[PDB]
C-alpha cells in the first residue's frame, strides 16, 4: 500500500508511466497479491516521465513483464498478451532475459487464448528475430505441435521437454494449453456437426469416455465458450448457435460504449497533435 | 425565429461584391496554369429559378440567355440570369441580330441601377434532349473561353425536369485544342461524340438570409410531410451507393498512402451525418406520437 | 397478388411492413386534426378567430 | 468451407446452412473496431516511448 | 346523413307513435350514431310512464354494447335481425375504439357466436358499411383496425377526452423544450471548437520568433 | 376583395435578392423600389415578374426616374410579350407619407397602380408581404388616402413550383459556422410547433364546449372523440422490433464512420510527428 | 441449370421456393467498408513508426 499511496501524489497525470510502477508490480507479484494492483493496470498508460534521465529502459521492460504475470493470474489472457506484445516491441539492440521471458510467455498465452501464435507487429526491433527466437526454440515446436492439432502428441512433446519448462518456471501454463486443446477440438466439432453422440464426440476429441466428454461439454457450457444442450435420453449433444439477433437495447448500449471510447480516443489524439505543432523543429520552407 | 441572430448572417457575405478582389483575381489569371482549375459552380436561387422558368416557358422550342456573376479561387459564382430575345427552332438557336444589342443594353442598364457583376456565362435549353454539350455548343464555348476566359456553359432540360420533378442543370467547360487527358457506359454515352473535349463541374446552390427567412413562410402544409417524413426509407439506395463510392475512395486513399484521405473522411462524415439525422427524426416522431396514452 | 403455402393450406394475399403503416397512420392523424380544425372554424368563425388571436399573442 | 452444410448424426441427415447477413456484418464490424482500438492504444504507447528515446544501452 | 329527416319528422309526434318511430330509427340501415335524437324533449319526457323500455333500448343502442343487452334480455322488448346486427356492429366499433388489434376469442365472447365463419362474415359486413376499416388474419386469429368511427358520447364524459388532449399537448411542449436544449448545446460545442482554432492563431506569433533567429 | 390579385413566388425572391444585394453593397440597410409586371384579365390582376427601378432624392422627396423606366419598358417587351406594368413595390414597415407621395407620382404612368409592400426586418410571425391597392377615393378637400389591404393569392406555375420546392428543400446554403444539427432540428421544431398550436386550438374548443359557454355540437365532439381514441398509433411488438433494428443499424453506420475519422486524425498526427519530431 | 429458384427438402418431400433474399445488399456494402478500414488501420499503425 505504501507504493500505491506514493504513486498518486508523486506522478503528475493518471496517464503517465513511472519507474515506481515496476517496483510496485514486482512487490505485488512477489507477495501473491493481485487485487490492489488492478486499478493501476486496467488504465492504459501513456507518456513516460523523464525522471531526469534516471528512468532506465529496464524499468520499462519490467513493468510490462511483471504486470503481464498478474494478468495471467487473473485469467485475463487478452491483456496479458497485449502487455507481452508491448514489452517485446521495445526498441533495444541488446539481449535481455526479460525480453526472452516476455517472448516465451507471449507464445504460451497466444497458444492458450487462440489456436495459433499471434503475429508480432513488424515495427519491432530486429534483435528479436535474430537472437531471441533461436534461444527460445522449445516453445516454437510446442506451437507447431499445437497447430498440427494432435492432442496425443502434445502430451508426449511436453514430457520430452519437461526439464526446459521446469527450468524456466512454466509448469502451469503449458498444461493449460494442453487442456485447452480439447476445448478447441470440441469447438471445431461444433463448427461442423449439429447433433452428435457422446461416444462419437469422445472418439473424435480422443477424450476416452462418454462421461468425460459430457463433463467437458457441461463445463464449457457453464463457462459460456460453447452453445450446446445435452439430451441424456440418447446420450446426445445438440448445438443451438443463435445467441444474438441484434434487436435489443443491449447491443445499442454496446455500440454506445464503443462510440464513447472511440470519441475519447479521437479527442486525445487531436489534443496531442495540436500540442505537437508548437515545436519549431521543422516546417521552415516546406 | 428568436434566440438567434437577425443582423447580417454568415450566409450573406456570398452576396457581397468586392471590386478590388475581383480586379486582383482577374489580373492574376490562375486558370491558365492548371487547366483543371474550376471544379465548382455556385448558383443563386434566383438565377436557377429564372433559368428553369424561362426554359419551361419556351415550350418545345429551344431558348438561350446569359448569366452574370464572378469567380473566386476555384469556384465560379453565378448570381443572376437574364433571358435573350432569341427565335430558335426545335433543335438549334441562332441569336442573330437583336440578341447582342439586348446583351449590351441590358448590361448597361443593370450597371445603371447598381448591378455590379459582369457576365460570367451562357445557358441554352435542350427541350427533352438530355444535358450534354453538342458539337455547336462545344465550338461556341471554346470561342468564348479563348478570349473571355471566365466562362461556363450551363445546360438545362425543361421537358425532362417538368416530367421527372427534378431540375437538370449541368455546368461544363471545354478543354483547349490538343488536351487529351458491370460498370455502366453512360459516362461516355450521355455525352456526345466530343465526350473527351469538355468536362463537367460540380453544381451547388446558395441563398441569402432574407431568402431563407422569406421562404420559411412560403407555405404551411409541408409540416405533414415532415412529421410523417418516413426518412431512411426514401433514400436507402442513395446511402448504399454513397457507401460503395466511399469504399472505392477509401481503397484509393489506402493505395496512395502506401491528402486523399481528407475527401474520403468528408464523404464518410456526410453519409453518417445524414443517417444520424434520419434516426434523430425517427426518435423525435416516436417520442411525439407513440409515447402518449401508455 | 400473393403466394400459397400448401402444407399449411394458407394463401397470403398481402402483409404490411410496420413502419410504412406507422407513417400512413401519422398522416391520417394529421388529416383528421386538419379536418376537425376546419370544421371548428366553419361552425363558429368568430370564436375560433378570437381564440387564434389570443393564442398568437 | 467447400460446402455449407451441417451433419445430424441422429437420423443421419445433411441440412443446409443459411448465413445471417446482418448478424455476421455486425459481429465482424465490432471485431474490427476492437482490433482498431487495441492497435491505437498500442501505437500511442509506441509514440510515447519514441519521444523519450528508450533503448537498452 | 339520414337522422336529420327522422328527427325532423319525429319532432311533432309523441306517445306510441314516438316508440314506433324510435323502433324504425333503430331498424333504419345506415344510421349508427343516435346523438341528436336523444336531445329531443319528447324522448326525454318519455322516461316517465309505461314506455320507459323504449328509452332504455335507445340508451343501450347509443352507449351500451351487446353484453349489456344480453344482461337484461327479458326486460327489453324483442328485437328483429336488423337491430341485433346493428348492436353487434356497434359492439365491434366499441371494441376497436379501445384496442386496434382485436383477438378473435374476445369478439366471439362478446358477440356470442360459435362458428368462426359467422364471426368473419359479421366483421366483413361491418367493414362493408364503412363504420370500420381493417383486415382480418387467420394465421394469428386477429383483426387489425386502421380506422373506426367515433361512437356516441355522454354529456358528462367530455371532460374525460379533454384531459387526454391536454396530455398530448403537454407531451408536445416537452419535446419542443428538449429540442431547443439540444440545439443550444450543439452550437456551444461548435463555438468551443472555434476557440481552439483561434489558439492555433497564436502559433503564427511563434513564427515571428523565427524572424528574430 | 376589390380586384383579385395573383402573386407568384418569383416577385418575392426578386425583392429579397434586391434588398440583400443593396444592403451588402451599402453596408447598412436601405430602401429599394421597383416595378411589377403581369396581366389584366377582366377583373383579375396577376403579377408575375418585377424589374428594378432608379430613384433620385431631392432633400426629402424621392423622385422615380422616368426615362430609365421608359427604356426598361421598351426593353422588357422583347422577351415578355403579354406582360404589362401593374404596380410598384418597396421594402418597409408601416405605411409612410413618402410611400403615398411615390404612389401619387407613379400614378401618372398607369391608371390603377398596385402597391406591394415587403417586410425584410419583420419582428413577428405575421405575413411580411402585403399587397395594397390605392384607388382614388371621392373624398373632397384633403386627399385622405388609405391603401386598401388586399388578400393576395399564391398562383404559381409548374416549373415555378419545382424551383420553389428545390430552393425550399435546400440545406447546403449554410453548414458553415452554424451546425447542420441546428438546421436539421429547426424544421422539426417548426413542424411540432404548428401541430401543437393546432391541437391546442382543438383543446381550447373542447374545453369551451364542456364549459357550456358555446353551443353544443354533437358531431364535432364525436369527431374529437374519434381523433382522441387513437393517439397510441401502432404500438404493436413488430413495430418495436423494427424500430430497434433501425436504431441498431444507424448505430453501426455511426460506428463505421467515426472509426474512419479517428483513423484520419491518426494519419495527420503521425505525419506531423514523423517530420517535426523524427530526426531526419 | 438455374431455371428454377428453389431447393428440395428430401425428408418431407417438399420444394421450397425463393420468396426471400430481400434488399439486404446494403449490409454487403457495409461489409466491404469494414475490411477496407481494417487495412487502412494497419497502414496508419505501420506507415513509418
Amino acid at each position: 500500500g505504501i507504493l500505491k499511496q506514493a504513486i498518486d501524489k508523486m506522478q503528475m497525470n493518471t496517464n503517465q508511466l513511472t519507474s515506481i510502477h515496476a517496483d510496485l508490480c514486482q512487490l505485488c507479484l512477489l507477495a501473491k497479491c493481485f487485487k490492489p494492483a488492478l486499478p493501476y493496470l486496467d488504465v492504459d498508460m501513456m507518456d513516460i516521465c523523464k525522471e531526469n534521465g534516471a528512468y532506465d529502459a529496464k524499468h520499462f521492460l519490467c513493468y510490462y513483464y511483471y504486470g503481464g504475470m498478474i494478468y495471467t493470474g487473473l485469467k485475463n489472457f487478452e491483456r496479458a498478451l497485449y502487455f507481452y506484445e508491448q514489452a517485446i516491441t521495445t526498441p533495444a539492440m541488446a539481449v535481455s532475459h526479460i525480453m526472452l521471458e516476455s517472448y516465451k510467455k507471449y507464445i504460451l498465452v497466444s497458444l492458450i487464448l487462440l489456436g495459433k501464435v499471434q503475429q508480432l507487429p513488424k515495427y519491432t526491433s530486429q534483435i528479436v528475430g535474430r537472437f531471441i527466437k533461436p534461444l527460445s526454440n522449445a516453445y516454437h515446436e510446442l506451437a507447431q505441435v499445437y497447430s498440427t492439432n494432435n492432442p496425443s502428441e502434445l502430451r508426449n512433446l511436453v514430457n520430452k521437454h519437461s526439464e526446459t519448462f521446469t527450468r524456466d518456471n512454466n509448469m502451469g501454463l503449458v498444461k493449460q494449453c494442453l487442456s485447452s486443446l480439447y476445448k478447441k477440438n470440441i469447438q471445431r466439432l461444433t463448427k461442423t456437426f449439429l447433433t452428435l453422440s457422446l461416444q462419437d464426440m469422445a472418439s473424435r476429441v480422443q477424450l476416452s469416455g462418454p462421461q468425460e466428454a459430457e463433463k467437458y461439454v457441461l463445463h464449457m457450457i457453464e463457462d459460456g465458450e460453447i452453445f450446446a444442450s445435452i439430451n441424456q435420453k440418447d446420450g446426445m449433444v445438440s448445438f443451438h448457435d443463435n445467441p444474438e439477433k441484434y434487436n435489443n437495447p443491449a447491443m445499442l448500449h454496446n455500440i454506445d460504449q464503443e462510440m464513447l471510447k472511440c470519441i475519447e480516443l479521437d479527442e486525445r489524439l487531436k489534443a496531442m497533435d495540436q500540442e505537437i505543432t508548437v515545436n519549431p523543429q521543422f516546417v521552415q520552407k516546406s | 425565429l428568436a434566440n438567434n441572430m437577425q443582423e447580417a448572417q454568415s450566409i450573406d457575405e456570398i452576396y457581397k461584391y468586392d471590386k478590388k478582389q475581383q480586379q486582383e483575381i482577374l489580373a492574376a489569371k490562375p486558370w491558365t496554369k492548371d487547366h483543371h482549375y474550376f471544379k465548382y459552380c455556385k448558383i443563386s436561387a434566383l438565377a436557377l429559378l429564372k433559368m428553369v422558368m424561362h426554359a419551361r416557358s419556351g415550350g418545345n422550342l429551344a431558348v438561350m440567355g446569359l448569366m452574370l456573376g464572378k469567380v473566386d479561387g476555384e469556384t465560379m459564382i453565378i448570381m443572376d440570369s437574364f433571358a435573350l430575345p432569341v427565335e430558335g427552332t426545335e433543335t438549334r438557336v441562332n441569336a442573330q441580330a437583336a440578341a447582342y444589342e439586348y446583351m449590351a443594353a441590358y448590361i448597361e442598364n443593370a450597371k445603371q441601377v447598381g448591378r455590379l457583376e459582369n457576365a460570367i456565362g451562357w445557358y441554352h435549353s435542350h427541350p427533352g434532349y438530355g444535358c450534354w454539350l453538342s458539337g455547336i455548343n462545344v465550338s461556341t464555348q471554346m470561342l468564348n473561353q479563348q478570349f473571355q476566359e471566365p466562362f461556363v456553359a450551363v445546360v438545362i432540360d425543361p421537358t425532362r425536369t417538368i416530367s421527372a420533378g427534378k431540375v437538370n442543370l449541368g455546368a461544363f467547360r471545354t478543354y483547349p485544342k490538343g488536351y487529351k487527358p458491370t460498370i455502366p457506359l453512360n459516362k461516355i454515352e450521355d455525352f456526345g461524340v466530343h465526350c473527351k473535349q469538355y468536362y463537367a463541374l460540380e453544381v451547388s446552390y446558395f441563398k441569402s438570409s432574407l431568402d431563407r427567412k422569406l421562404l420559411e413562410l412560403l407555405w404551411n402544409k409541408y409540416w405533414v410531410n415532415t412529421l410523417s417524413s418516413s426518412s431512411l426509407l426514401t433514400n436507402a439506395d442513395y446511402t448504399t451507393g454513397q457507401v460503395f463510392d466511399l469504399s472505392e475512395k477509401l481503397e484509393q486513399s489506402e493505395a496512395q498512402l502506401g491528402d486523399k484521405l481528407a475527401k474520403a473522411t468528408r464523404d464518410s462524415c456526410k453519409t453518417t451525418i445524414e443517417a444520424i439525422h434520419g434516426l434523430m427524426s425517427q426518435v423525435i416522431k416516436d417520442k411525439l406520437f407513440n409515447q402518449i396514452n401508455i | 397478388n400473393g403466394f400459397i403455402d400448401q402444407i399449411d393450406g394458407i394463401v397470403h394475399f398481402e402483409t404490411r411492413e410496420a413502419l410504412p403503416t406507422w407513417d400512413k397512420q401519422i398522416q391520417s392523424l394529421c388529416f383528421q386534426v386538419n379536418n376537425l380544425l376546419e370544421k371548428i372554424s366553419q361552425t363558429a368563425p368568430e370564436w375560433t378567430a378570437q381564440a387564434m388571436e389570443a393564442q398568437m399573442a | 468451407g467447400l460446402i455449407s452444410a451441417r451433419v445430424d448424426s441422429h437420423s443421419k441427415i445433411l441440412y443446409a446452412r443459411d448465413v445471417d447477413q446482418r448478424s455476421t456484418t455486425f459481429e465482424k464490424s465490432l471485431l474490427m473496431g476492437k482490433e482498431f482500438q487495441r492497435r491505437a492504444k498500442a501505437m500511442m504507447l509506441r509514440a510515447a516511448v519514441l519521444r523519450n528515446q528508450i533503448h537498452v544501452k | 346523413n339520414l337522422l336529420e329527416q327522422f328527427i325532423l319528422l319525429a319532432k311533432g309526434t309523441s306517445g306510441s307513435a314516438l316508440t314506433a318511430l324510435i323502433s324504425q330509427v333503430l331498424e333504419a340501415p345506415g344510421v349508427y350514431v343516435f346523438g341528436e335524437l336523444l336531445e329531443l324533449a319528447n324522448v326525454q319526457e318519455l322516461a316517465e310512464g309505461a314506455n320507459a323500455a323504449y328509452l332504455q333500448l335507445l340508451n343501450l343502442f347509443a352507449y351500451g354494447t351487446y353484453p349489456d343487452y344480453i344482461a337484461n334480455k327479458e326486460s327489453l322488448p324483442e328485437l328483429s335481425t336488423a337491430q341485433q346486427n346493428k348492436l353487434k356492429h356497434l359492439t365491434i366499433v366499441s371494441l376497436a375504439s379501445r384496442m386496434k388489434c382485436i383477438p378473435y376469442s374476445v369478439l366471439l365472447k362478446d358477440l356470442e357466436m360459435r362458428n368462426l365463419r359467422e364471426l368473419e362474415d359479421l366483421i366483413i359486413e361491418a367493414v362493408y358499411t364503412d363504420i370500420i376499416q381493417g383486415k382480418l388474419d387467420q394465421r394469428n386469429q386477429l383483426l387489425e383496425v386502421d380506422f373506426c368511427i367515433g361512437r356516441d358520447i355522454r354529456k358528462k364524459d367530455i371532460n374525460n377526452i379533454v384531459k387526454t388532449l391536454h396530455e398530448w399537448c403537454d407531451g408536445c411542449e416537452a419535446v419542443l423544450l428538449g429540442i431547443e436544449q439540444q440545439v443550444l448545446r450543439a452550437n456551444q460545442y461548435k463555438e468551443n471548437h472555434n476557440r481552439t482554432q483561434q489558439q492555433v492563431e497564436a502559433e503564427v506569433t511563434n513564427i515571428k520568433k523565427t524572424l528574430k533567429a | 376583395g376589390s380586384v383579385s390579385v395573383a402573386l407568384h413566388p418569383l416577385v418575392i425572391l426578386n425583392i429579397s435578392d434586391h434588398w440583400i444585394r443593396m444592403r451588402s453593397q451599402e453596408g447598412r440597410p436601405v430602401q429599394v423600389i421597383g416595378a411589377l409586371i403581369g396581366k389584366q384579365e377582366g377583373r383579375n390582376i396577376e403579377v408575375m415578374n418585377s424589374f428594378e427601378l432608379l430613384s433620385h432624392t431631392v432633400e426629402e422627396k424621392i423622385i422615380i426616374d422616368k426615362e430609365y423606366y421608359y427604356t426598361k419598358e421598351e426593353q422588357f417587351k422583347q422577351v415578355f410579350k403579354e406582360l404589362e406594368f401593374l404596380g410598384w413595390y418597396t421594402t418597409g414597415g408601416p405605411p409612410d407619407p413618402s410611400d403615398i407621395h411615390v404612389h401619387k407620382q407613379v400614378c401618372e404612368i398607369i391608371e390603377s397602380p398596385l402597391f406591394l409592400k415587403l417586410n425584410p426586418m419583420t419582428k413577428h410571425t405575421d405575413l411580411p408581404v402585403s399587397v395594397f391597392e390605392s384607388v382614388i377615393d371621392i373624398i373632397n378637400g384633403e386627399a385622405t388616402m388609405l391603401f386598401a389591404e388586399l388578400t393576395y393569392t399564391l398562383a404559381t406555375e409548374e416549373a415555378e413550383r419545382i424551383g420553389v420546392d428545390h430552393v425550399a428543400r435546400m440545406t447546403a446554403t449554410g453548414s458553415g459556422e452554424n451546425s447542420t444539427v441546428a438546421e436539421h432540428l429547426i424544421a422539426q421544431h417548426s413542424a411540432i410547433k404548428m401541430l401543437h398550436s393546432r391541437v391546442k386550438l382543438i383543446l381550447e374548443y373542447v374545453k369551451a364546449s364542456e364549459a357550456g359557454e358555446v353551443p353544443f355540437n354533437h358531431e364535432i365532439l364525436r369527431e374529437a372523440y374519434a381523433l382522441c381514441h387513437c393517439l397510441p398509433v401502432l404500438s404493436t411488438d413488430k413495430f418495436k422490433t423494427d424500430f430497434y433494428d433501425q436504431c441498431n443499424d444507424v448505430g453501426l453506420m455511426a460506428y463505421l464512420g467515426t472509426i474512419t475519422k479517428t483513423c484520419n486524425t491518426m494519419n495527420q498526427f503521425v505525419n506531423k510527428f514523423n517530420v517535426l519530431y523524427d530526426r531526419q | 441449370d438455374n431455371t428454377i429458384h428453389g431447393r428440395i427438402d428430401q425428408v418431407n418431400q417438399l420444394l421450397e421456393l425463393d420468396h426471400q433474399k430481400r434488399g439486404g445488399a446494403r449490409y454487403t456494402a457495409l461489409d466491404k467498408w469494414t475490411n477496407q478500414l481494417n487495412s487502412l488501420n494497419q497502414a496508419v499503425v505501420s506507415k513509418l513508426a
